[PDB]
């Protein structure tokens, strides 16, 4: 019928144009993210950009703290970002409540994936236009990255990037794990993994950075933290002295 | 679902009632004539199809109480719903008010029943029209009513509905008399058989007759009986 | 500006008319000043009163009356 | 047919007119109604209806449009009567409720107004109360009555949800030819029988069949006798006495 | 025909609905929020449309709980609904946790509520920009809330028709005082820049409203400016623009 | 119907056309004029008959013994809103032992309109109300729109030819503010105000409907031969 794509219904090609369109709204902030696995840590960086000075820079964020061990990095519009953040925090509380231990990242990936599926099966839900990266350090699975997308599909990774120009970053990561011959960087301090990540980002995007142009989130064991600008500056200085 | 299946029309109507009436025009034809002490409902059955079991299949005249019959034209599938509701109401009356229904009250109920699926949302009207006939208890006046899918109810001296009802109606103006019904039951029966042979034609196997006499006597005449009556009409 | 062409009486007040017409465009207003002298011809005059322009408000506007109202 | 309309997809939607279209349509379904004439005097109110035969096989003395609400309120329906079927039940209930609560006769106006509240419930689900209709009613009532506080009243109840108190009113198909005559012939010095014969008069002219007691029906509301439906014999007498005064001109 | 509903997407990343709501907001009057060191100062331009009105008898700034001022532009009845909703949520928090709601928490709540109206065919996204802020115990904060369900931190925010002028003037005010100014001193500045934002609007006459929530002068409660103080601000602006 | 249809749509102009359609309900309504001094509020409504055998249709609904509303536009909508207002006024008398304030009730009414403007399958009400009352803060006259806008004015009008009343009130504005303790004068000024908004629809003693509220006077409706003192 004339409506195949104002509601979630297959096309004559056997398809969902609507969900496609969701994927075509993940590149509007044009933020890029890069996430790699250390040996005992997980590191993720994202861009920060403010179009005006009259914003306060602190509040502009894309790294959202969901659990105490799971960080969430969002690619796509910020309204949907906030709705997703709220969803996830609810589910985390509820897992702790019903099973007696904090939510694993894997379980969260899947819970959020199924909610996604439900938004693309009900004829009056609009799907989220956000790709979520879940970074964690598990004690049963180790440092892990799970990526879910508006489809409700998710997959694991050794490393991954997101954004409009994230192919460049894919090249970088590919070559890096080509030389290393192993699925994670062998580094025993989270600092140097931040450093490596920023190096690959400068190479990939072709542009140098500053403390107010970055945003860094680190998942160590049994915690998650974000660095402030002051600590990011120090990483940048130690890059030049490699 | 609470969306309308009934849209008001600027014509002064609702399209679906018009469409319902059409549906009722495509249905098989029923005739109703009341004597002085009887009621006679004659109905066309299409037994033109062969190898049809007719023993186990309900006639197109349904007893709704021990003295109240209902015949119908229009959507066959739909009618059964009305029929169940009506039998239910029949028992309710005895339960709370005590003394089987009267024809008028039951007629009124059916009227409201078909009306409701017009005015409600989420529902389309029934395209079914009924002839309700019978007796009141403690009484011996035949009462013959007609309800139509407009949710409007009528009394009639005689009436016909279904396919090509106009032809038989013209016949009835001219062979039934407002002043005088045919007083013997048999003559009434044969008047209606003679009516039916206008349109029904093609032998006397498609004709069905139910006759009701007060004191709760509903009997349906089998094909043999009809054969005799028809042949008499044929000879004359 | 229109009424300067035609001959009027000397009892006319151009604010009275302008109060009693609200949201009238210049074509409508041209269409009152002409309309007054129709009425003057029908009465049969040679001068155009100040009462006539007032009746050309109703006879010619843009719309025939507010409409039939049944509970508006 | 298919008159140009921008909106028939909602049932509560505007309309560059500034008013509802469905309500407008409803008032165009009262022009197919069988004529009901009603003369209100200060001595009683007279409700006359043409019963409207359609076949000589149709029994027309077992159908009627005069419907009793209660002993002191009568009502005549014209338009689509399947809708009136519901409304009249509701009104009867309301009256009985008032007499339960107050042991008192209900005002003619209060009743008319209650049924107007009923008329305006069409919708998909909107304001604080649930819509249990989806399309407006297409039937208008002439509610006649007598109360001891304002005397005799005759009200025209609209499918709009609006009510106007009339001193005489005709509805149906022949309503305009009747109302032209109402405007001229009515006054406040009428008597009961004079108004009665006036009804039969104006019913004659909107008669599409012929006037006799088999397609025409009278009913009155009087103070000390209540609501009384005139049987057919009495109606016949009045019709013949009209024919006497018609041949005196 | 992707302009028909909010739950539709388009292959341009657009959801035409929501963009159109911004044009409803562009129809409102100037409304400014000045973030000062001590608190926040709101001001609204109140057009005097006719000489039949009762002056200073209509408020477009309404408080929620007692320490969060809310001033909105766009559709006045619609924004009115939004403020009512936010008071319900504020009272809920206050009952459940025994403390007046924090300003970031408030921000979460209202953002979610407006984000909700784009996920269902059943509703229409609100066409209002809100500016709300105040003093809580973790300091003064300021937020501007989009009809899109987006918001950010701000050192100065504005909306309305004379937003052009106001934004530029605020840029200057942060260039005069890169360490900020007093909420006492900001009364006069709100007067100033509303007056400057009425030359794009100089069809009419207007009345100035100012209100403020600062820790140093109202003790952290949202109060209105009046009397000699209000009239002095008026005179200040008046002399500047002549 | 491109963007014009539905109470859910935008409208590349930022608008919605349903609202303007509903304001046409005001335009095809009959004129009504409200004016207030500091001690009395007066509503003067032009009733209107359907025909000569018909009576006039009321235009002023008593809400409370200090509070009144008068409709302009569709009667059936006015009916929903008037019930609502009486409900919460009796509420406030019950729970707070307090008269319901005018300023407040405007806001309640505001939200009640907003939410049929929110949901699909609603409609904006096609009736604009003038609500007068006298409370502990004095006289008040509120103007209520189909938009859901409540405004406080010294004197206003709605209906057909509402403009001709506003101009009249623009001249006589500072007259009727200085008249206080003499309700008669305010009533006469309102009769004169609505004289400017006639279509040669002459003021009769059963076409004009007056209602007043005072410092010392409950809300009253004058009709019949009570209005002859002013005509």
């Amino acid at each position: 019928a004339g409506y195949d794509r104002h509601i979630t219904i297959f096309s004559p090609e056997g398809r969902l144009y609507q969900v496609e369109y969701a994927f075509k709204a993940t590149n509007q902030t044009n933020i890029n993210s890069l996430a790699v696995r250390g040996k005992d840590c997980t590191v993720v960086i994202s861009q920060k950009k403010v179009p005006d000075k009259l914003l306060d820079p602190t509040t502009v964020s894309y790294i959202f703290c969901i659990s105490r061990t799971i960080g969430m990095v969002v690619n796509g519009p910020i309204p949907d970002a906030r709705n997703a953040a709220l969803r996830a925090k609810a589910e985390a509380a509820e897992f702790r409540y019903k099973y007696g231990y904090d939510m694993p990242c894997d379980v969260l990936a899947k819970r959020m994936a199924n909610l996604s599926q439900i938004y693309t099966q009900r004829a009056y839900m609009r799907p989220l236009g956000v790709i979520l990266t879940f970074v964690s350090v598990d004690e049963e699975l180790g440092p892990s990255i799970y990526k879910t997308d508006p489809a409700g599909y998710y997959v694991g990774y050794k490393a991954t990037a997101t954004g409009p120009k994230q192919q460049e970053i894919t090249t970088n990561l590919e070559n890096h794990f080509k030389k290393s011959k192993i699925d994670h960087i062998n580094e025993e301090s989270w600092e140097k993994v931040v450093e490596f990540a920023i190096t690959h980002m400068i190479d990939a995007l072709g542009t140098e950075f500053s403390k107010n142009d970055l945003e860094v989130g680190v998942a160590t064991k049994d915690k998650f933290f974000t660095l402030s600008a002051e600590n990011i500056e120090e990483r940048l200085v130690a890059i030049a002295e490699q | 679902y609470d969306r309308a299946l009934s849209i008001f029309s600027p014509d002064g109507h609702i399209f679906q009632v018009e469409y319902a009436l059409e549906a009722v025009k495509r249905g098989t034809c029923a005739v109703g004539v009341k004597g002085k002490n009887c009621v006679v409902l004659g109905c066309e059955r299409r037994s033109t199809l062969k190898l049809q079991d007719t023993r186990i299949t309900p006639s197109k005249v349904s007893k709704i109480d021990s003295h109240v019959v209902l015949s119908f034209s229009g959507l066959n599938a739909d009618s059964r719903i009305l029929i169940e509701k009506a039998r239910v109401e029949a028992q309710s009356h005895r339960l709370t008010l005590e003394d089987p229904v009267t024809v008028e009250y039951l007629t009124r109920y059916v009227a409201g029943v078909q009306q409701r699926y017009t005015q409600s949302g989420g529902v389309r009207p029934f395209g079914v029209s009924t002839l309700i006939a019978g007796f009141d208890p403690r009484d011996d006046e035949p009462k013959l009513y007609q309800t139509e899918p407009s949710g409007i109810y009528s009394s009639w001296s005689a009436q016909t509905i279904g396919r090509n009802s106009k032809t038989v109606r013209e016949f009835l103006e001219k062979n039934y008399d407002r002043k005088e019904p045919p007083a013997t039951v048999e003559e009434c029966v044969k008047l209606t058989v003679r009516s039916l042979l206008e349109v029904v034609q093609t032998g006397a196997k498609n004709i069905e007759i139910t006759v009701v006499k007060p004191d709760s006597d509903i009997v349906a005449l089998s094909s043999e009986e009809i054969n005799q009556y028809v042949t008499q009409i044929e000879q004359e | 500006i229109h009424s300067r062409k035609m001959t009027t009486d000397d009892d006319i007040n151009w604010q009275e008319l302008a109060r009693s017409t609200d949201e009238f465009n210049g074509a409508q207003l041209k269409a009152v000043t002409v309309e007054a002298g129709m009425i003057a011809l029908r009465n049969g005059q040679s001068s155009v009163k100040h009462e006539d322009f007032v009746e050309g408000i109703s006879e010619v506007q843009a719309r025939k009356s507010k409409s039939v109202s049944f509970y508006a | 047919f298919l008159t140009r309309s921008e909106y028939d997809r909602g049932v509560s939607t505007f309309s560059p007119e500034g008013r509802l279209f469905q309500v407008e349509y409803s008032l165009e379904a009262i022009k197919l109604g069988s004529t009901a004439i009603g003369i209100a005097t200060k001595e009683g109110v007279v409700l006359g209806v043409e019963k409207r035969a359609t076949s000589p096989l149709l029994e027309s003395d077992s159908i009627e449009k005069i419907v009793e609400i209660d002993r002191h309120i009568g009502c005549a329906m014209s338009g689509l009567t399947a809708d009136a079927r519901s409304m009249i039940e509701h009104a009867r209930t309301a009256a009985v409720t008032h007499n339960l609560y107050y042991d008192e006769d209900i005002n003619v106006e209060s009743l008319t107004q209650s049924v107007c509240d009923l008329a305006l419930r069409f919708g998909e689900g909107a304001s604080g109360e649930e819509r249990l209709m989806s399309r407006p009613f297409g039937v208008a009532l002439l509610i006649a009555g007598h109360d001891a506080d304002d005397g005799y009243q005759l009200f025209h109840a609209e499918p709009s949800g609006t009510f106007y108190r009339y001193n005489a009113k005709a509805i149906g198909s022949g309503s305009e030819g009747a109302q032209a005559e109402l405007l001229n012939e009515w006054h406040s010095s009428l008597t009961l029988k004079e108004a009665e014969l006036l009804v039969l008069k104006i019913l004659k002219q909107v008669m599409e069949e012929k006037l006799d007691e088999n397609n025409a029906q009278l009913s009155c509301i009087t103070k000390q006798d209540g609501f009384k439906i005139y049987d057919n014999e009495k109606t016949a007498e009045l019709i013949k006495e009209l024919k006497e005064k018609e041949a005196a001109e | 025909g992707y302009d028909l509903s909010n739950s539709v997407f388009s292959p341009d990343g657009r959801n035409f609905q929501v963009e159109y709501a911004v044009k409803a907001v562009e129809n409102g009057t100037t409304s400014i929020g000045i973030k000062c060191n001590d608190g926040v100062v709101f001001a609204v331009e109140k057009l005097i449309t006719s000489k039949l009105l009762v002056p200073q008898k209509n408020v477009k700034i309404q408080v929620v709980d007692r320490h969060i001022g809310c001033v909105y532009s766009g559709l006045i009845p619609d924004g009115r609904h939004l403020v009512n909703r936010g008071r319900e949520e504020a009272a809920s928090f206050k009952k459940l946790y025994k403390t007046p709601i924090p300003i970031p928490a408030f921000a979460d709540r209202l953002g979610q509520y407006v984000q909700a109206h784009t996920l269902y065919n059943s509703v229409r996204p609100f066409g209002v920009s809100t500016i709300f802020g105040g003093v809580d115990k973790n300091g003064a904060h300021l937020y501007m809330l989009e009809p899109s369900g987006s918001y950010w931190g701000y050192k100065g925010a504005a909306t309305g028709k004379g937003r052009q002028s106001a934004k530029a003037e605020l840029e200057k005010l942060v260039d005069h005082h890169p360490e900020g100014l007093s909420a006492r001193e900001a009364v006069k500045q709100a007067a100033k820049i509303i007056y400057l934002a009425h030359e794009d609007n100089k069809e009419k006459d207007f009345e100035l409203e100012i209100s403020w929530c600062s820790l140093s002068e109202t003790n952290g409660l949202h109060k209105f400016v009046k009397g000699d103080l209000l009239q002095e601000a008026i005179d200040f602006a008046q002399k500047e623009i002549n | 119907n491109n963007y014009d249809g539905d109470t859910v749509t935008f409208s590349p102009t930022g608008r919605l056309f349903q609202v303007e359609y509903a304001l046409e309900a005001i335009k095809q309504g009959s004129v009504t004029v409200g004016l207030r001094s500091n001690t009395h509020a007066v509503l003067v409504a032009l009733k209107r008959n359907a025909d000569e055998l018909s009576s006039y249709q009321k235009k002023i609904i008593k809400c409370d013994e200090h509070m009144g509303l008068s409709l302009a536009g569709l009667a059936p909508d006015a009916r929903v809103l008037s019930n609502y207002l009486r409900q919460q006024c009796n509420y406030s008398s019950l729970v707070f032992n307090r008269k319901l304030a005018v300023e407040r009730a405007g806001h309640l009414l505001c939200d009640k309109a907003q939410k049929n403007t929110q949901s699909y399958g609603g409609r904006p009400y096609g009736v604009g109300l003038l609500i007068i009352g006298y409370d502990k803060s004095g006289a008040h006259l509120l103007e209520f729109q189909p938009s859901g806008n409540v405004t406080e004015l010294y004197g206003t009008a709605i209906g057909a030819r509402s403009q001709g009343a506003k101009t009249y009130l623009e001249r006589t504005l500072d007259t009727f503010i200085k008249i206080d303790g003499n309700p008669d004068e305010l009533i006469k000024a309102g009769v004169e105000a609505i004289s400017q908004s006639l279509r040669d629809e002459s003021l009769t003693v059963d076409n004009l409907s007056i209602a007043i509220v005072g410092k010392d006077t409950p809300f009253t409706i004058y009709d019949g031969e009570a209005v002859a003192k002013y005509i």
